[PDB]
C-alpha cells in the first residue's frame, strides 16, 4: 500500500529507523508489440493449378 | 595505495532470469539466497 510498509516489511519489523533501505526494483513494462519481417515478395503457382 | 573499489548492485531476478516471469516463479523454490547477496554487496558499498 506504501512506500514506507514496503521499507517495514522488508526489515521485518513495525518500527523503521533512520536510513535508505533497498525495498525494491523498478521496471517499465513493455507497452505494445511490434512483429517486423521482410517483404512477403514472392507468392508460388497455387494459381497455375 | 589503493584506497576504494566501486560500489556494485546486482539485481538476482534481471540476472538470473530477464523477462522470464516464469522462471522468476521457478527461482522463489530456491530460497532467501538473493537477499544475502544484496546484503553482502550493501556491506561492501557502505565500507567504500
Ligand atoms: C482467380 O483469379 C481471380 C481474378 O482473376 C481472383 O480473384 C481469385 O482469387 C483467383 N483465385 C486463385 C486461386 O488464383
Amino acid at each position: 500500500l506504501d512506500p514506507l510498509s514496503e521499507t517495514k516489511c522488508t526489515l521485518k519489523s513495525f518500527t523503521v529507523e533512520k536510513g535508505i533501505y533497498q525495498t525494491s526494483n523498478f521496471r517499465v513494462q513493455p507497452t505494445e508489440s511490434i512483429v517486423r519481417f521482410p517483404n512477403i515478395t514472392n507468392l508460388c503457382p497455387f494459381d497455375e493449378v | 595505495l589503493p584506497v576504494s573499489m566501486t560500489k556494485t548492485s546486482v539485481d538476482c531476478t534481471m540476472y538470473i532470469c530477464g523477462d522470464s516471469t516464469e522462471c522468476s516463479n521457478l527461482l522463489l523454490q530456491y530460497g532467501s539466497f538473493c537477499t544475502q547477496l544484496k546484503r553482502a554487496l550493501t556491506g561492501i558499498a557502505v565500507e567504500q
